[PDB]
C-alpha cells in the first residue's frame, strides 16, 4: 500500500487527429488511403 | 489567477483575468497576443490565442 | 471624486507593492479671484455642483467677455480669468 | 450552468435567470462530456439568444407642466427620474434643423444596435463538430479530447448643453 | 482629404472646447474621428455636414403607396405627397408643384426630364395624392418606351408653395429603378444547420 502524493499524468493531447482503437494519433490525411493508415488496428477506416 | 475545486462546486470554478499595458515599449508589432497555461496536478497544457 | 493615475499598483518579488503616479482628485467650487471692482452674485462661501454666478463690476461699466459663470465639476471654471480684467470702459 | 441528468425522462428543462447585463444580446452554448473505452468526445451546441431593450438605471425625463402646447418665454421645470445615481447628458436639438440631407435620420438613433458589435462570433448558433461550433460561437476550447483549428434671440439653436448629477430624483429649472 | 485636433482628461461624458469654422469653410460631409491615443483600439467615426439651414419652413415627406415601381405600377403609380408643419400641426392649405426626371445612377445629379410636367395639384388637409403613369413620361421624354430598355433611377422633385403667404419649400426622393429581376432573398436569425 501506498499514499499518492503526486497527482496522476493526464492522457496526451490529440490534437486535429484521428484516434485509433489503442490511441496511435496519426494525421488526418491518411483517412480513407487503402492501406494499413493507423498501422495498429483498422477500428476507425473513415469508412473508405 | 487561482482557483479552488470542491464537492460543493463540483469540480468547476471561473476566475477572471485581466490584460494590463505590461507589453514591451515600441517593437514591431505590441500584440504578443497570449499564451494561455494552466497549472494543475493532474494536467498540463499551453496554447495561444 | 475622480481617478488620475495608472491606477493598477503591482506585486514585486521583494514583497513591495510598485504603484504609480497616482491620485485621488475631486469629479465644490471656490471663491472666484475677488476683485475689489468685481462684485459676485449669489455671494456664498462654497458653491454646488450646477449653479452659475453673475458677475460684474461698478456701474457706468460693463463687464468684458461672458458675463454668465458656471460652476464646472470641482475647482472648474470655462473661463477663469484670474486678474485678466473686467472692464476698462465700453463706449 | 450546471445540472443533473437523471432517468426520469429524455429530455430535461433546465432554468435559466435572466440579468440586467443581458439587454441588447447573447449566447448559449450546452456541452456535456462523456467517457469512451479509447477516447473521449464532447458534443456541444449553441443557438442565437434575443431580448428587448431594457434600461438599468431606467432614466425617463418629463415636464413638470402637463399641456399639450406651451406658450413662449414660459418657465418651465424638467424632472429626471432613475434607478440610480447617474450623470445625465441633456440636449434640447429643435426638430426643424433636421434638413432633407438624404432623409436626415437622427443623431444617434442606435445604442444597443451599435453595442452588439462587441459579440465575437458571427451566425445565430450551431454547426459543424465542437471546434467549428466553438470558433462560430467566438469561444476557443482546451480539452484533451479534441482541438479547437483557428481557420441672439430668438431664437438660434440648438440650446441646453449641460452635464448635472442626478440622484434618485432630480428637477432643474429654466 | 485634417483641420484641428485636440486632447482632453476625463465622469465618463468627455466635454470637448467649442470649435470654430474657419473663414473659408468647404461644404460637404466632413469626418470626426476619436481615439484615446495613449494604447487603445476602436476608433469612433461621426459625420456632420456643414450647409445653410437659415429658414425651414414646413417638412415635406414623401410617402409612395409603393417602394419601388414593378409591372402592376407601369401602367398606373399613385404617389402620396404630404407637408407638415414642424409644430406637429398639418398645412391647411397650399399649392404643390410636382416635377418629374429619369437618372442613370445616384452619383449623376443633373439629367434629363420632361417638360411635359410640371403637374400642379394643391395640398388638403396637409396630404396630397396624385396619379402618374409611367408610360406617357416614357414615351415623351425617355425617347424608348419599353419597361426593359430603362435600367435606371426615377428623380422626383417636388416644390410646394403656399397660396396664402409666399413660402416655398422642396423635397426628393434618391431614386426609383425599372428591374426586371425581382427583390431579393436573404436570410436573417436563421440557422443553416440541421437537427
Amino acid at each position: 500500500s501506498c499514499e499518492p502524493t503526486r497527482g496522476c499524468p493526464t492522457e496526451e493531447g490529440c490534437g486535429e487527429r484521428f484516434r485509433c482503437f489503442s490511441g496511435q494519433c496519426i494525421s488526418k490525411s491518411l483517412v480513407c488511403n487503402g492501406d494499413s493508415d493507423c498501422d495498429e488496428d483498422s477500428a476507425d477506416e473513415d469508412r473508405c | 489567477g487561482h482557483v479552488h475545486l470542491s464537492s460543493e462546486n463540483k469540480f468547476q470554478n471561473s476566475a477572471i483575468l485581466t490584460i494590463q499595458p505590461k507589453q514591451l515599449p515600441g517593437g514591431q508589432n505590441p500584440v504578443s497576443y497570449v499564451y494561455l497555461e494552466v497549472v494543475s496536478k493532474h494536467f498540463s497544457k499551453s496554447k495561444r490565442m | 471624486y475622480s481617478l488620475i493615475g495608472n491606477p493598477v499598483a503591482r506585486c514585486g518579488e521583494d514583497l513591495r507593492w510598485l504603484v504609480g503616479e497616482m491620485h485621488c482628485q475631486k469629479i465644490a467650487c471656490v471663491l472666484p479671484v475677488l476683485m475689489d471692482g468685481i462684485q459676485s452674485h449669489p455671494q456664498k462661501p462654497f458653491y454646488t455642483v450646477g449653479e452659475k454666478v453673475t458677475v460684474s463690476c461698478s456701474g457706468g461699466m460693463s463687464l468684458e467677455g461672458p458675463s454668465a459663470f458656471l460652476c464646472g465639476s470641482s475647482l472648474k471654471w470655462s473661463p477663469e480669468m484670474k486678474n485678466a480684467r473686467c472692464v476698462q470702459k465700453e463706449n | 450552468g450546471t445540472r443533473e441528468k437523471f432517468s426520469d425522462a429524455s429530455y430535461q428543462s433546465i432554468n435559466i435567470p435572466v440579468t440586467q447585463n443581458m439587454v441588447p444580446s447573447s449566447r448559449l452554448l450546452v456541452y456535456y462530456i462523456v467517457t469512451g473505452e479509447q477516447t473521449a468526445e464532447l458534443v456541444s451546441d449553441s443557438v442565437w439568444l434575443n431580448i428587448e431593450e431594457k434600461c438599468g438605471n431606467q432614466l425617463q425625463v418629463h415636464l413638470s407642466p402637463d399641456a399639450d402646447a406651451y406658450s413662449p418665454g414660459q418657465t418651465v421645470s424638467l424632472n429626471m427620474a432613475t434607478g440610480m445615481d447617474s450623470w445625465v447628458a441633456l440636449a434640447a436639438v429643435d426638430s426643424a434643423v433636421y434638413g432633407v440631407q438624404r432623409g436626415a435620420k437622427k443623431p444617434l438613433e442606435r445604442v444597443f444596435q451599435f453595442l452588439e458589435k462587441s459579440d465575437l462570433g458571427c451566425g445565430a448558433g450551431g454547426g459543424l463538430n465542437n471546434a467549428n461550433v466553438f470558433h462560430l460561437a467566438g469561444l476557443t476550447f482546451l480539452t484533451n479530447a479534441n482541438a479547437d483549428d483557428s481557420q441672439r434671440s430668438y431664437f438660434p439653436e440648438s440650446w441646453l448643453w449641460e452635464v448635472h448629477l442626478v440622484p434618485r430624483r432630480k428637477q432643474l429649472q429654466f | 482629404g485634417e483641420v484641428d485636433m485636440v486632447e482632453e482628461i476625463d465622469i465618463g461624458i468627455i466635454s470637448f472646447p467649442d470649435f470654430k469654422i474657419p473663414s473659408n469653410p468647404r461644404y460637404g460631409m466632413w469626418t470626426i474621428k476619436a481615439k484615446y491615443k495613449e494604447d487603445f483600439s476602436t476608433t469612433g467615426t461621426a459625420y456632420f455636414e456643414v450647409k445653410e439651414y437659415v429658414l425651414p419652413h414646413f417638412s415635406v415627406s414623401i410617402e409612395p403607396e409603393y417602394n419601388f415601381i414593378g409591372y402592376k405600377n407601369f401602367k398606373n403609380f399613385e404617389i402620396t405627397i404630404k407637408a407638415r408643419y414642424f409644430y406637429n400641426k398639418v398645412v391647411t392649405e397650399a399649392d404643390v408643384y410636382i416635377t418629374f426626371g429619369i437618372r442613370e445612377d445616384l452619383k449623376d445629379d443633373q439629367k434629363e426630364m420632361m417638360q411635359t410636367a410640371m403637374q400642379n395639384t394643391m395640398l388638403i388637409n396637409g396630404i396630397a395624392q396624385v396619379t402618374f403613369d409611367s408610360e406617357t413620361a416614357v414615351k415623351e421624354l425617355s425617347y424608348y418606351s419599353l419597361e426593359d430598355l430603362n435600367n435606371k433611377y426615377l428623380y422626383i422633385a417636388v416644390t410646394v408653395i403656399e397660396s396664402t403667404g409666399g413660402f416655398s419649400e422642396e423635397a426628393e426622393i434618391p431614386g426609383i429603378k425599372y428591374v426586371l429581376s425581382p427583390y431579393k432573398l436573404n436570410l436573417v436569425a436563421t440557422p443553416l444547420f440541421l437537427k
